[PDB]
């Protein structure tokens, strides 16, 4: 049971106010600004399926 | 005659393109869609353990 809720706590925290979603101005081409994990692995997903 | 099949030509292949781009659009929606559903079933599965 205590395996459990440390797990589930985990998850709680990860969620606590996280992801900075910058909004790319399409035009800004060059600032190589690093896309958040979850926002790359999302749209990765999302593409895949698709294509 | 050649010169209306010109037209009707350049107009289907106007058209055509079009065509695709709304498609690409509401394929997109869908794979959205079907990664949040898939979401729904994975969590359902954990509730019953």
């Amino acid at each position: 049971i205590q395996y459990r809720c440390e797990q589930l706590q985990e998850i709680r925290r990860a969620s606590q106010r996280e992801v900075m979603f910058s909004a790319v101005d399409p035009d800004l081409s060059s600032s190589t600004f690093l896309e958040p994990e979850v926002l790359r692995d999302v749209r990765e997903v999302c593409k895949l399926r698709f294509k | 005659v050649k010169g209306d099949y010109d037209l009707q030509m350049a107009h289907q292949t106007s058209c055509s393109s079009r065509q695709d781009l709304v498609c690409d659009h509401l394929m997109k929606q869908k794979a959205s869609f079907e990664l949040l559903q898939l979401g729904y079933e994975l969590e359902l599965r954990k509730h019953r353990d």
